[PDB]
C-alpha cells in the first residue's frame, strides 16, 4: 500500500537494482 | 459471505496480503511472507503460550487435555472460530473478563525471571552473532557472554519500574499491607488515565479473594486491590480461596481451596451458619451463594461452608473492630488512614481490637520472635541472649542464640525504627514468642496509637466540622509524641577550580556558630542542634570575582581581603531542630582520610571486635579469626563513591515532633480530624470523680457519614477500662491474690457462648499477679470483624464494672462548674496520628530561586517554592473587580524580571507601587512561536 | 570497500552521536576502557576499581 | 494452652464462631514466588533454570558450534542486609552459570564434536530478598507489588450494542498469548466474520484459514 516510513521508501528506492554479477565489478572498475 | 468478500483465492496471495498488512510499503515476496506467517505464531521463540495459557485455551474450548503446546495448531485457530460462530447465533456467553478466573496473578519472582529471560535473549543475539565465525582455541565461554545486558535489565526491572516502589514503612500495618498489594497497573496492565469503570468495580468473584473495602481511593479506585486475609494462589496464578467441605450434612473440618471458576459449580454456606456441636447445621435453611447470587437452601444442598468470617476482609480491614456496623466508604477510609498511622514514643496496645494484631505484629518481621524455646540468660537493651531448651538443641552445637536489636534507625518516611526487649532476665520462652517490641507494637499485639477518652458534644464549635479539642495532659505526657530520624548528605566534589574542603574554616562566621563543629569541620555526636546551624563545615574554591565599584573601595578603605572560597557548608534546615545521633564518612579510595574519619574508624573497628569477642565469649574461634579480619577489611577498604565526589559526610538529626493545632488525628472508623485547640486541663469537661476527657469530639459528624463502629467502639473501650480501674483499685490496696484471680475470672466469662475459655486455675499465683498488673491500665478485649460483641454483651459488661450501661454519664463545663444537661457519650477509642504534620506542610516565600526557562517561582516546599495562582484562580479574580491584583499577581510577583526587583526596591523603602512590564513567559512564547516559520510581532511599538 | 564503510560510520558515530562532542582519540580511550573493564568484569568477577584498570591498561590512573 | 508472652495479658475475646483455620503466613504471596524464581529445581518448571532451558541452547547458523547451559549457583552476597543500607548496595548475590562450549567438527551432522570448553562465567548480580519479603536496591528498602494481569488465553467480548445502530450485539474472540502478538477474530454489522492481528487493519477471516494451506472446500467442509 503506502507508507511514511523513510527507510522503507529508500528500500523499495535501492531493492530496485540486482545485486551483482562477478566479473561484473571488474567491467565496471574498466569504464571507469 | 467472508468468502464472497475475500479478495485472495490461494495461499500465496493470502500470505502477500497480511504482508501488506504488517508491513505497508515493503513489496511483498514468497519467502519474506512465509517466514513472516510461520513465525506470527508458529514459532517457539517469537510465539508461546505459558502453561496456564495452554491450560486455559483448552478449557474454553472444553478440550479434556490440560497440556499442549505453547504455539497454536491449524485445529486451535478452527476450533476458536467455530466457537465465535457458535457463540453468534447458536449457545455461548460471552467470557467476563473480570472474573477473578479470568485474571492471573503475577508476583516478584514470575517478573524477575519474565526480565532475566529478555536480558538473555538480548545476549543470545550476541552470542549467535559472535559464533558466526566459529574458532577453536581463541575463544572462551567467558568472552562470547556479556553481563552488562543481563544486569541492565535486572536492575532496571528491580529499582526503576511502575510495579517496584519505596516500602510504605511508617508502620507495620503498612509494611505488611503493601507486601501483599495486588495492583493491575504496571507492565503489561491498565492505566489509570483509561482504566474504565467496569475493572474498578467490585465483582462476586472478589469474594474471599480480594478485599472489597480496601483500596486507594482515587485517580486509581478499584486498581490496587488488596489481598484478602485467607487468599491464596494456584499453580497457574488464580487466587483461591479455602473453604472447609461439607458432608452430607456435617461440616468436616477438611480445608480445600477453590478457584474462582470452581466456585460456581457448588453452592456455599456463610460463616455465620450455626452449628449443634456435632456439625450439623441447626436451621433447614442456610443461606448460600451459588452463581454469583445467594438464596436459601436445604441443609442437604451445600457442598462447601466458610472458613471463618474474616475471610471477606484483608489485614488491613480486619483490624477494624464493630467493621459492619460502618459504612463501607468509612470503612475504606478508616483502613487507608490506618494504614498511616505513625509508631508513637509508647505504642500502648488496642483497647477494643479484633484479634488479629497478634497475626500483623508477628508475621511482618518488626518484632524478635524467638527462633527457638529456652530460657532467658541475658537482656540489654541493644540485644538478647537465650540459652536454648536441651530439647531443641542440635548435637553439635552450642545451645546459644543471640539476637540484636535494631536501634534507632531511619525508615523509608524518615520515622524511628526502635526494638525494645519486652522480656526478663531469666524468663522461660517458647518458639514464636515475641522477645522484642518494634516500632508501634506491645508485647507482640500491633498498636498503631493510643487509646483515649473521648467525650461526644461540642464544646464551644472548637470541633465544629471535624476539629478536634485535645486536654494540655494528652500533650504533658507525651504520649503522641514521635520520633523522626532524618538524613542530611554533604558532598564533596572535585570542581575544575580545584577539590572542595571539608575544613573548619569557614569565612563570615564567627566563633559561636563553629562551637558545635569540631577540629575535623564535622559536627559532635549529641549536639543539639538548630535551623540555621553549620553540620558540616565545607568551603569551595572560586576566583575571578570580578568585584564591583564602590565595593573595591570599601575592601581598600578596611583591608580586608576577598577569599577565595565560597562557604557551602550543610546547614540544618529552617525550622528542624534535633539532635545529631549519627554521623557517617564515606571516603574515596586515593583521598587521605581526616582526623574525624578516622577517630570513627577506630570506633567501628573496636566495635566490631567487641561484638565478634562478645560473641565467641558468649558461645569456633578459626572463624571469629576469619570473619574478624573480613570485617576489618570492610571498614577500611574504601568507599566505591559516584564519578568526582571525594568524601560524603552523612548526618542524622532525630527531631520529636510533640503535639500542635493542624496535626492529623483519626479513628479506625473513617473519623478524621484535625487538632484544633490544646486546651489546659482545669476546662475540659470532668465527671462527678474530676477525671477530664481527653479528647472532645463532635457528634454530628456520626448521624450523616454512617459509622456507628465509633459509638460502639468507645462504649466497649469505656467498658473495658471500667474493668481496668476495677482491677487497679484492687491491686492499690493489696486485696488478696483470690480476690482478683476471682474478678478477673468472672470478667472472662460474661455470658454469651463465646469459643474463648480462660481457667485462672491453672495460673500461679505469680502468673495471676503479672496478668492483674497488665490489666490495671483496661482490659484488652477481641471483637472480631463479622462476629462481634452485641450490643447486649456491652451493657453487661458495663454493669461488670459500676458503669451505667447507657454508656452516657454527667459532665461538668471545667470553665464554670456548671453540669451539661443531657449527659454525654464518654469512653475511651483508639486514636491514631496520621503522617500529616502540620510541621511539614506549613510553607511560606516571600522571594527566592526561579525557574530557569520560565522565570517563575519553583514548586512546594523543597525548592522553597511559591503557590500556583492556578487558572481558576485567575478566574475567580476575574469575578471580582480585581483588576490590579490580577495583574500583580501574575506579573510582578510571578514573571517580570524587571518588575519583580523593582517592586521589592519600592516596598523596601515603602512606597507600594508597581511596574507591571511584560511577564518573560510571553516572550519565551514569542521567541517561540517565532521560532517556527510564524512572524508574530507587537503591532504599534 | 567494508574498511570505507566502517571507518565512515564509526567516525560518524565518534562525531555526531553526542550533544557534548568529545574527539575520536578521547572516544577511542573510552571504548577500550570500556572493553578492558568488560574483560576484567568476567575474568574477576564483581568489578575493576579505576587502580585495578592502571595494571591492564597502562595510564597513570 | 497459652504461650508465654500470651499468658503475660490474654486479650478477652467476644466472638462465638470456632476458628478452624488459623491465618496463614501473610508473606507466603512473596516468599514462596521469589523462593521458586531463586531456588533452582531438576526441572524446567521455574526459575533460572526454567529460562535457561528456554532459551540458552545456542546453535550458530550456518555454523554448527553450540554453546550449552549446564548449571548455576548464586555466590554469597558481598555485602550484608545492613551494611548495604548502610554503603547504598543493591543487596545482590553474583549469578555464575557453568557453560560449555562444543564445537562440531566440520562435515559431522551425526553429532561428532571437536573439542568442549566447559568454563563458569559470572553473569550479572540478581538482587536477593530479605526474610521479610523485602529488596534492597540502594539502601532503600523496596517492595515489588504482585501484579493483576489478564490471563493468556481465550476470551469472547462481544460488544454490548455500543457501536452501531438498532444495538445490534457484534461478537468477537482474541488470543491472548504470554509473548506473541494477539489473533482477533470479529464481526461486522454486515455479518461477516474478520480477522485482526493487533495494532493492525481489519482482513476477511478466511485470509487466515487460506494461510493455513487450505482450500475453499475444505474450509466450507469445516464450517
Amino acid at each position: 500500500g503506502r507508507t511514511t516510513d523513510p527507510v522503507r521508501m529508500y528500500m523499495r528506492e535501492m531493492g530496485t537494482v540486482e545485486l551483482l554479477t562477478r566479473e561484473g565489478e571488474i567491467d565496471i572498475a574498466k569504464r571507469i | 459471505e467472508t468468502l464472497r468478500v475475500d479478495p485472495t483465492n490461494d495461499r500465496l496471495s493470502a500470505l502477500v496480503e497480511i504482508y501488506r498488512m504488517m508491513r505497508p510499503g515493503e513489496p511483498p515476496t514468497r519467502e519474506a511472507a512465509e517466514s513472516l506467517f510461520e513465525n506470527l505464531f508458529f514459532s517457539e521463540d517469537r510465539y508461546d503460550l505459558s502453561a496456564v495459557g495452554r491450560m486455559k485455551f483448552n478449557r474454553s474450548l472444553l478440550r479434556e487435555e490440560i497440556e499442549g503446546s505453547g504455539i497454536l495448531s491449524k485445529d486451535d485457530i478452527i476450533d476458536v472460530m467455530k466457537k465465535l460462530i457458535d457463540i453468534r447465533n447458536g449457545k455461548g456467553e460471552v467470557d467476563d473478563i473480570d472474573h477473578l478466573g479470568n485474571r492471573r496473578i503475577r508476583s516478584v519472582g514470575e517478573m524477575a525471571e519474565n526480565q532475566f529471560r529478555v536480558g538473555l535473549v538480548r545476549v543470545e543475539r550476541a552470542v549467535k552473532e559472535r559464533l558466526s565465525l566459529g574458532d577453536l582455541d581463541t575463544l572462551m565461554p567467558q568472552d562470547m557472554i556479556n553481563a552488562k545486558p543481563i544486569s541492565a535489565a535486572v536492575k532496571e526491572f528491580f529499582g526503576s519500574s511502575q510495579l517496584s516502589q519505596f516500602m510504605d514503612q511508617n508502620n507495620p500495618l503498612s509494611e505488611i499491607t503493601h507486601k501483599r498489594r495486588i495492583s493491575a497497573l504496571g507492565p503489561g496492565g491498565l492505566t489509570r488515565e483509561r482504566a474504565g469503570f467496569e475493572v474498578r468495580d467490585v465483582h462476586p468473584t472478589h469474594y474471599g479473594r480480594v478485599c472489597p473495602i480496601e483500596t486507594p481511593e482515587g485517580p486509581n479506585i478499584g486498581l490496587i486491590n488488596s489481598l484478602s486475609v485467607y487468599a491464596q494462589t494456584n499453580e497457574y496464578g488464580f487466587l483461591e480461596t479455602p473453604y472447609r467441605k461439607v458432608t452430607d450434612g456435617v461440616v468436616t473440618d477438611e480445608i480445600h481451596y477453590l478457584s474462582a471458576i470452581e466456585e460456581g459449580n457448588y453452592v456455599i454456606a456463610q460463616a455465620n451458619s450455626n452449628l449443634d456441636e456435632e456439625g450439623h447445621f441447626v436451621e433447614d435453611l442456610v443461606t448460600c451463594r451459588s452463581k454469583g447470587e445467594s438464596s436459601l437452601f436445604s441443609r442437604d444442598q451445600v457442598d462447601y461452608m466458610d472458613v471463618s468470617t474474616q475471610q471477606v476482609v484483608s489485614v488491613g480491614a480486619s483490624l477494624i473492630p464493630f467493621l459492619e456496623h460502618d459504612d463501607a466508604n468509612r470503612a475504606l477510609m478508616g483502613a487507608n488512614m490506618q494504614r498511616q498511622a505513625v509508631p508513637t514514643l509508647r505504642a500502648d496496645k488496642p483497647l477494643v481490637g479484633t484479634g488479629m494484631e497478634r497475626a500483623v505484629a508477628v508475621d511482618s518481621g518488626v518484632t524478635a520472635v524467638a527462633k527457638r524455646g529456652g530460657v532467658v540468660q541475658y537482656v540489654d537493651a541493644s540485644r538478647i541472649v537465650i540459652k536454648v531448651n536441651e530439647d531443641e538443641m542440635y548435637p553439635g552445637e552450642a545451645g546459644i542464640d543471640i539476637y540484636n536489636l535494631t536501634k534507632y534507625t531511619r525508615s523509608n518516611q524518615n520515622t524511628c525504627i526502635n526494638q525494645m526487649p519486652c522480656v526478663s532476665l531469666g524468663e522461660p520462652v517458647e518458639r514464636g514468642d515475641v522477645l522484642a517490641d518494634g516500632p508501634s507494637t506491645d508485647l507482640g499485639e500491633l498498636a498503631l496509637g493510643q487509646n483515649m477518652r473521648v467525650a461526644f458534644m461540642p464544646w464551644n464549635g472548637y470541633n465544629f466540622e471535624d476539629s478536634i479539642l485535645v486536654s494540655e495532659r494528652v500533650v504533658q505526657e507525651d504520649r503522641f509524641t514521635t520520633i523522626h530520624i532524618q538524613e542530611l548528605a554533604c558532598v564533596s566534589r572535585d570542581t575544575k577550580l580545584g577539590p572542595e574542603e571539608i575544613t573548619a574554616d569557614i569565612p563570615n562566621v564567627g566563633e559561636a556558630a563553629l562551637s558545635k563543629l569540631d577540629e575535623s569541620g564535622i559536627v559532635y555526636i549529641g549536639a543539639e542542634v538548630t535551623g540555621g546551624d553549620i553540620l558540616v563545615g565545607k568551603v569551595t574554591p572560586k576566583g575571578e570575582t570580578q568585584l564591583t565599584p564602590e565595593e573595591k573601595l570599601l575592601r581598600a578603605i578596611f583591608g580586608e581581603k576577598a577569599s577565595d572560597v565560597k562557604d557551602s557548608s550543610l546547614r540544618v534546615p529552617n525550622g528542624v531542630s534535633g539532635t545529631v545521633i549519627d554521623v557517617q564518612v564515606f571516603t574515596r579510595d586515593g583521598v587521605e582520610k581526616d582526623k574525624r574519619a578516622l577517630e570513627i574508624e577506630e570506633m567501628q573497628l573496636k566495635q566490631a571486635k567487641k561484638d565478634l569477642s562478645e560473641e565467641l565469649q558468649i558461645l569456633l574461634k578459626h572463624e571469629f579469626e576469619k570473619k574478624l579480619e573480613a570485617k576489618r577489611r570492610k571498614i577500611t577498604q574504601g568507599d566505591d563513591l559516584a564519578p568526582g565526589v571525594l568524601k560524603i559526610v552523612k548526618v542524622y538529626l532525630a527531631v520529636k515532633r510533640r503535639i500542635q493545632p493542624g496535626d492529623k488525628m483519626a479513628g479506625r472508623h473513617g473519623n478524621k480530624g484535625v487538632i484544633s485547640k490544646i486546651n489546659p486541663i482545669e476546662d475540659m469537661p470532668y465527671d462527678e470523680n474530676g477525671t477530664p476527657v481527653d479528647i472532645v469530639l463532635n457528634p454530628l459528624g456520626v448521624p450523616s457519614r454512617m459509622n456507628i463502629g465509633q459509638i460502639l467502639e468507645t462504649h466497649l473501650g469505656m467498658a473495658a477500662k471500667g474493668i481496668g480501674d476495677k482491677i487497679n483499685a484492687m491491686l492499690k490496696q493489696q486485696q488478696e491474690v483470690a480476690k482478683l484471680r476471682e474478678f478477673i475470672q468472672r470478667a472472662y466469662d460474661l455470658g454469651a457462648d463465646v469459643r474463648q475459655k480462660v481457667d485462672l486455675s491453672t495460673f500461679s499465683d505469680e502468673e495471676v499477679m503479672r496478668l492483674a498488673e497488665n490489666l490495671r491500665k483496661g482490659m484488652p478485649i477481641a471483637t472480631p470483624v463479622f462476629d462481634g460483641a452485641k450490643e447486649a454483651e456491652i451493657k453487661e459488661l458495663l454493669k461488670l464494672g459500676d458503669l451505667p450501661t447507657s454508656g452516657q454519664i454527667r459532665l461538668y463545663d471545667g470553665r464554670t462548674g456548671e453540669q451539661f444537661e443531657r449527659p454525654v457519650t464518654v469512653g475511651y477509642m483508639y486514636m491514631l496520628k496520621l503522617n500529616h504534620l502540620v510541621d511539614d506542610k506549613m510553607h511560606a516565600r516571600s522571594t527566592g530561586s526561579y525557574s530557569l526557562v520560565t522565570q517563575q517561582p519553583l514548586g512546594g516546599k523543597a525548592q522553597f517554592g511559591g503557590q500556583r495562582f492556578g487558572e481558576m484562580e485567575v478566574w475567580a479574580l476575574e469575578a471580582y473587580g480585581a483588576a490590579y491584583t490580577l495583574q500583580e499577581m501574575l506579573t510582578v510577583k510571578s514573571d517580570d524580571v524587571n518588575g519583580r526587583t523593582k517592586m521589592y526596591k519600592n516596598i523596601v523603602d515603602g512606597n507600594h507601587q508597581m511596574e507591571p512590564g511584560m511577564p518573560e513567559s510571553f516572550n519565551v512564547l514569542l521567541k517561540e512561536i517565532r521560532s517556527l516559520g510564524i512572524n508574530i510581532e507587537l503591532e504599534d511599538e | 570497500a567494508t574498511w570505507w564503510i566502517r571507518q565512515a560510520i564509526t567516525r560518524s558515530i565518534a562525531d555526531q552521536a553526542r550533544t557534548i562532542r568529545i574527539p575520536v582519540h578521547m572516544i577511542e580511550t573510552i571504548n577500550k576502557l570500556n572493553r578492558i573493564s568488560r574483560q576484567m568484569l568476567q575474568e574477576m568477577g564483581r568489578e575493576p576499581t579505576p587502580e585495578e584498570l592502571a595494571e591492564r591498561m597502562l595510564m597513570p590512573e | 494452652v497459652y504461650s508465654y508472652t500470651e499468658k503475660k495479658r490474654i486479650r478477652k475475646d467476644f466472638g462465638k464462631r470456632p476458628q478452624v483455620l488459623d491465618v496463614p503466613y501473610l508473606l507466603s504471596i512473596q516468599l514462596d514466588s521469589f523462593q521458586k524464581f531463586i531456588e533452582q529445581d531438576p526441572e524446567g518448571q521455574y526459575g533460572l533454570e526454567a529460562a535457561f532451558r528456554s532459551v540458552f541452547p545456542i546453535q550458530s547458523y550456518s555454523g554448527n558450534s553450540e554453546l550449552q547451559y549446564v548449571s548455576y549457583r548464586l555466590g554469597e552476597p558481598v555485602f550484608d542486609v545492613q551494611e548495604c543500607q548502610i554503603r547504598g548496595v543493591t543487596y545482590s548475590a553474583p549469578l555464575r552459570v557453568k557453560l560449555r562450549l562444543v564445537i562440531y567438527e566440520r562435515e559431522a551432522p551425526e553429532g561428532t564434536v571437536k573439542d568442549i570448553k566447559e568454563q563458569e562465567v559470572y553473569m550479572g548480580e540478581i538482587p536477593l530478598m530479605t526474610d521479610n519479603g523485602t529488596f534492597v536496591i540502594n539502601g532503600t528498602e523496596r517492595v515489588i507489588v504482585s501484579q493483576l494481569h489478564r490471563s493468556p488465553g481465550v476470551f469472547f467480548d462481544s460488544d454490548k450494542g455500543k457501536t452501531h445502530s438498532s444495538g445490534k450485539v457484534l461478537y468477537n474472540a482474541r488470543i491472548i498469548p504470554y509473548r506473541g502478538s494477539w489473533l482477533d477474530f470479529e464481526f461486522d454489522p454486515k455479518d461477516n466474520l474478520f480477522v485482526r492481528i493487533d495494532r493492525r487493519r481489519k482482513l476477511p477471516a478466511t485470509i487466515i484459514l487460506r494461510a493455513l494451506n487450505y482450500t475453499t472446500e475444505q474450509i466450507l467442509d469445516l464450517f
